[PDB]
């Protein structure tokens, strides 16, 4: 095995994990780069892109540092939204500053404690520009649409981003006090425009069912049921499969018309006006229940009419194992309505308030799929911003003041930790020079510019970056989520120590 | 640092130019046919150097751009195509004299983006507004781009054709851009040019029809997406075969339930039927055919999977997949469907109108063999474009090169007017807009340098009184000799370099 | 290789059971000469199996004018099942070759 | 000849095209279409080296 030593790993780790930042403070900003992606391996195939996540999953990376990156770009990825191209630069912004010291003679442990001390105060400093927005309902309306601007530019979409951003802050609205998931439904669907998409109060299928089926259902009772016709389940009635016999196939041919004259008879005593059905309905069943006023629908998602108990007050029948104590969903107003191009189910009414369904209008595959990934990070913020309605001034500007506490406190302590503090306090005035230069603009300038606001305590305004000039903050538009940084801040603060751990490094492969 | 993807940034825009000088040579009507050498060697004399970056191209992504840069003119316009070529290298130059003088990619993006809704809408000033519900004024607007062209030894009876055939799907003032979603080109290999002619609904291939009628009144039109024949491993009969008794009875019994499915067509209302490929299924039973056109259906065969999603939705036959899905709404109502035999070599099917949403225009190319056929396509399709062009862009610019002559004059004064850190950026966007008629008057002869700066003399003073008319091969007014084009192979050809060039700015 | 008979067999497998329709395909064209002659001169059974049942002239018409078009069902099907098999065992001769040297 | 001979650039495969054409057509003067074309391109080639335009000297 190849025993890498800490001479050796220092340069690895700064060959490995910084060519890596340099990627991602490409990628940041709307009016930032952009990277070609050259895939590793044979035909490669090439996108454009404004994302480091995807940078990672085409190029592969086997940088025993940045390989670190790669978990924390996971991280801020699913468990955050947005926040993976920023936390991942960084980590390599702390790195450069360890650079030097490292050229002196440092030890990183010096580094290592310098930082943690420096992480805890500057997080103190992010709680001190933690202001609240859920004070006013108009406030916590401006909340929302201060934030649904910032990530979506921030993962390639700005084109069509107004018309999400009125109908994604709304949804967000009525969970009041309580973040969910699971009470806003995600629908993709090709068809019409990206002017054309839908928000539904309630929770939506994309079935056409037409007249055959009743379509129009007032007062409604919902069973939420994954019970089939011809699948034969559980709870038997008739004959079962056997052998070593040639005239047993009268019973069995039988069979089958007794029980699905049965569970039309098992769904009538429910009293429900709709049979929400994960499987197949067989017709004559079907014609059944349409007469009678049962809703019937066949070939349900898998994920949708689990979500529709939750939605109702419903429960699932798992699997005809409940024929009748499985309970029943409620909602108001059941209405087809024809949007874009197709006939979809609009469940309006139901018994949370908190339930939506964002309905996504792409006119291709291509503007479709990437408007959604970019939608659930947003929502993921916003579900957090319901918990805590707080915000902190983006553009760099809290990357100014918690560098200044971090300064302030490298100013009073500095032993042997604090020589690393101020190394701290500078790779947080780094991240602004990457937007300036996303901006496209002198970062020495517009950083000391910065820098001599936040001296005397000028916090209330920071730089726009469309012009790059200094301007308004605690809602611009500009003015970031309170949840992103306190995890950036967390994670980069962290592996980058991780890093400076792993000096015995070992490659046996 | 973004120093090492600065060196990538500069290779990219060396590269991108080096391919898309040779188009230099090919660019106009007196552009340069460009000799090919095949990646196995051959040689291939071709003009048009879109078709040249679809033929023979590298592999690199600043070159891999350059094919989707004339794709992207292929589909929205078609035309412009040698041209959207042209001015994504002049771009470049721009863009190599801003990054020495140390200005960001991202300034020199924003400032081209804005400079590109400037100059079209200076542009629109410069074009002229013309009518695209008068039939007349279209056949006008569309020949004279059509005699400006290299085509128009067909072009002449092929252009009011076209004209005609938009004419049903204008039905507002503001008529859109165009579907050529609902144009199907049709070739019959006999016939004439003389002979090629606009039939409605769409026209149809070979049919094969075993007891079926030839001409139906009030046809139904159907669809069929089913299978008549037992499955396959190895034989599309899996018998063991050896004997007579167990080949009849297990294959009388596949004659059983083709009969009771055929019998749901006919009752059902169907007069026309739509079979695609035997390979697309497994097996088509002709026998059941034969019962199925002794009951007096017309039946073509053989046709492709996604040939019929363009007949789906053109002539409103929503898809047909199994006898239940025999309904009024899935089934197309053509009003009369018959087949041509005579009048050329060949037969072809006519469904002559159908109960179609908006209207569905098929046209029937004729010649005397393939490529006198493969004639007319060219003639027919090009004329198409330049009639969907400018119904896109309403108003009609005066095609030759001199607009971007008079474009450049305005952006450069404009520029410096408006403000800039990025007014060189715009001034520079400028200098790249007259290398393409300069590179277009080193085609025509009649030195381009002297040409160049003797348009912006009458762009500059008369507003324009001199152009570049390669009728006379150098200088001469398209307006006193017409040359024109339509708005939207100028804006497009300009619009998507722009983007392309923001991008690849960018782009490490 | 395993995979050049195996395409081989399950093409020769089908030719033994289509040679054996060939000899009654030309039966088949042997009675359709034996029932033009028959107008009610000389009525027709059917053998089949143990049991030998009635026919008349024209039942028997159609019941050898549909196994006439059974066996013809079943040689187009093997035209396409000789080249599919000769051209998928052509490029595995190839390639599989080569598996076994290296 | 040329007909007997194998063609070696596509300059050189292009004029077998063109001596062909003369031949199918009549049998005089198709050895004579050759040298012209020839001398032709070494005159324009002097100009475009001077400095004409190739579409200039075709006119």
């Amino acid at each position: 095995a190849d025993e890498e030593r800490a001479e050796t790993a220092r340069l690895t780790s700064f060959i490995g994990a910084i060519a890596i930042g340099d990627l991602v403070k490409s990628t940041l900003g709307p009016k930032g780069m952009d990277k070609i992606l050259l895939s590793s391996g044979r035909d490669a195939s090439l996108m454009v892109t404004n994302d480091g996540a995807t940078i990672l999953k085409n190029i592969g990376v086997d940088n025993p540092a940045a390989k670190v990156l790669v978990d924390m770009s996971r991280v801020q990825d699913d468990e955050v939204g947005d926040g993976t191209t920023s936390v991942t630069v960084l980590a390599a912004e702390l790195l450069r500053e360890a650079e030097s010291l490292i050229a002196k003679k440092i030890h990183p442990q010096t580094i290592i404690a310098g930082w943690r001390e420096a992480t805890k105060a500057a997080r103190e400093a992010l709680l001190s520009s933690a202001v609240d927005h859920g004070s006013d309902e108009v406030k916590f309306r401006q909340d929302l649409m201060n934030i649904a601007g910032t990530t979506l530019s921030s993962k390639l979409l700005t084109h069509h981003k107004d018309h999400f951003t009125k109908l994604a802050v709304e949804a967000v609205l009525r969970l009041k006090g309580s973040g969910n998931l699971e009470a806003i439904h995600i629908i993709k669907k090709l068809g019409g425009s990206l002017a054309d998409s839908y928000l539904d109060e309630g929770f939506l299928l994309d079935k056409k069912i037409g007249v055959n089926q009743p379509k129009r259902i007032e007062n409604a009772k919902i069973l939420i049921a994954n019970t089939g016709m011809d699948t034969d389940k559980i709870k038997i009635f008739g004959s079962r499969v056997r052998v070593d016999s040639t005239a047993k196939v009268a019973e069995i041919e039988h069979a089958e018309k007794e029980k699905m004259k049965e569970k039309v008879e098992r769904i009538l005593k429910h009293g429900i006006n709709c049979f929400i059905n994960r499987q197949l309905i067989y017709n004559y069943p079907e014609q059944l229940f349409g007469a009678a006023g049962v809703m019937a629908i066949e070939h349900a998602d898998f994920a949708g009419v689990e979500r529709l108990a939750l939605v109702t007050g419903g429960e699932i029948a798992s699997t005809f194992d409940h024929p009748e104590l499985v309970k029943l969903g409620s909602c108001k107003l059941i209405e087809e309505v024809m949007i874009g191009e197709d006939k979809l189910i609009h469940f309006s009414g139901v018994a949370l308030g908190e339930a939506c369904t964002i309905v996504l209008r792409g006119a291709t595959q291509q503007i479709l799929d990437e408007a959604e990934r970019s939608l659930h990070d947003a929502l993921c913020v916003l579900a957090q911003t319901v918990k805590d309605s707080r915000t902190v001034y983006g553009g760099g500007c809290s990357e100014m003041l918690m560098a200044h506490a971090v300064t302030q406190l490298a100013n009073r302590t500095p032993g042997k930790e604090a020589v690393a503090m101020e190394s701290y306090a500078k790779a947080l005035r780094m991240l602004p020079t990457i937007i300036a230069d996303n901006a496209g603009y002198d970062s020495a300038d517009l950083v000391a510019q910065l820098r001599a606001a936040h001296s005397e305590g000028n916090t209330t305004a920071g730089l726009d970056m469309r012009e790059g000039t200094i301007g308004d903050m605690a809602i611009l538009g500009i003015t970031e989520s309170f949840q992103v940084k306190r995890q950036v801040l967390l994670s980069a603060a962290e592996a980058a120590e991780v890093i400076l751990r792993v000096d015995n490094i070992i490659k046996a492969a | 640092d973004r120093d090492k993807p600065a060196q990538i940034r500069f290779s990219n825009i060396s590269a991108a130019k080096a391919v898309a000088d040779a188009i230099r040579t090919s660019l106009g009507p007196k552009g340069m046919d460009k000799m090919i050498q095949d990646g196995k060697g051959d040689v291939t004399i071709t003009n048009d150097g879109a078709t040249i970056l679809k033929q023979m191209q590298v592999l690199h992504p600043a070159a891999r751009m350059l094919v989707e840069l004339s794709k992207a003119q292929d589909i929205e316009a078609g035309d412009g195509t040698t041209s959207v070529v042209i001015i994504a290298g002049s771009l470049l130059d721009s863009c190599t004299k801003l990054l020495q003088k140390g200005i960001h990619p991202t300034i020199i993006s924003e400032s081209f983006q804005k400079a590109l809704e400037k100059g079209i809408e200076i542009l629109t000033d410069m074009s002229r507004p013309v009518e695209l519900s008068d039939r007349e004024t279209l056949l006008n607007s569309a020949t004279t781009s059509l005699n400006s062209k290299v085509v128009s030894q067909y072009s002449s009876l092929l252009s009011p054709m076209s004209v005609n055939a938009v004419m049903k799907v204008i039905d507002p003032a503001t008529a859109t851009s165009v579907d050529l979603r609902d144009i199907k080109i049709v070739k019959k290999l006999g016939g004439t040019i003389d002979d090629c002619e606009l039939v409605e609904g769409l026209v149809l291939t070979q049919k094969v029809s075993n007891s079926g009628i030839t001409r139906v009144e009030k046809a139904k039109i159907g669809l069929i997406q089913f299978c008549l024949s037992a499955p396959k491993t190895d034989m599309d009969n899996q018998i063991v075969v050896s004997d007579y008794a167990q080949m009849d009875r297990v294959l009388r019994e596949e004659r059983a339930y083709i009969l009771n499915l055929v019998k749901q067509i006919k009752k059902t209302g169907c007069n026309v039927l739509l079979i695609q490929k035997s390979i697309l299924r497994d097996a088509l039973s002709d026998l059941a055919l034969h019962f199925l056109n002794k009951m007096k259906i017309m039946v073509i065969k053989d046709i492709e999977r996604e040939d019929i999603e363009f007949i789906c939705k053109t002539i409103g036959t929503k898809p047909v997949a199994h006898i239940d899905q025999f309904t009024a709404d899935m089934l197309g109502s053509a009003e009369l469907a018959e087949e041509v035999n005579l009048n050329g070599s060949g037969k072809l099917l006519k469904i002559t109108g159908c109960a179609s949403p908006g209207k569905t225009v098929t046209i029937v190319v004729r010649g005397s063999n393939k490529l006198v056929i493969e004639e007319a396509e060219r003639s027919i399709h090009d004329a198409l474009c330049v009639i969907r062009c400018l119904v896109k862009k309403r108003a009609l610019i005066a095609g030759g090169g001199a607009p971007e002559i008079e474009l450049a004059l305005r952006l450069t004064e404009y520029s410096r007017t408006l403000s800039g850190m990025e007014s060189y950026c715009v001034r520079a966007f400028a200098d790249a807009m007259e290398v393409i008629p300069s590179t277009l008057a080193e085609n025509a002869g009649l030195n381009p340098i002297s040409t160049v700066t003797e348009l912006r003399n009458r762009h500059a003073q008369g507003e324009k009184t001199a152009g570049i008319n390669v009728r006379k091969g150098g200088i001469s007014n398209i307006l006193e000799e017409l040359v024109v084009q339509p708005l939207l192979v100028s804006v497009s050809a300009l619009t998507l370099a722009t983007e392309t060039v923001r991008s690849i700015l960018k782009i490490d | 290789v395993e995979k050049y008979q195996q395409l081989q067999k399950d093409l020769s497998k089908s030719m033994s059971g289509r040679q054996k329709l060939e000899a009654q395909l030309t039966e088949n064209n042997i009675v359709k000469e034996e029932l033009a002659l028959l107008d009610g001169s000389n009525v027709v059974f059917k053998l089949l199996g143990p049991v030998l049942v009635k026919q008349e002239l024209g039942e028997a018409r159609a019941t050898v004018g549909k196994r006439l078009d059974y066996i013809t069902a079943e040689i187009k099907r093997y035209e396409s099942q000789l080249r599919d098999l000769e051209r998928q065992s052509e490029q595995q001769r190839e390639t599989l070759a080569q598996l076994q040297q290296e | 000849i040329l007909k007997l001979l194998e063609v070696e650039h596509p300059a050189a495969k292009v004029l077998c095209e063109l001596a062909d054409l003369q031949d199918k057509e009549v049998g005089d003067g198709t050895t004579s279409v050759v040298i012209i074309a020839a001398e032709l391109l070494k005159n324009a080639d002097e100009l475009v080296k001077q400095k004409i335009h190739p579409t200039s000297v075709i006119s």
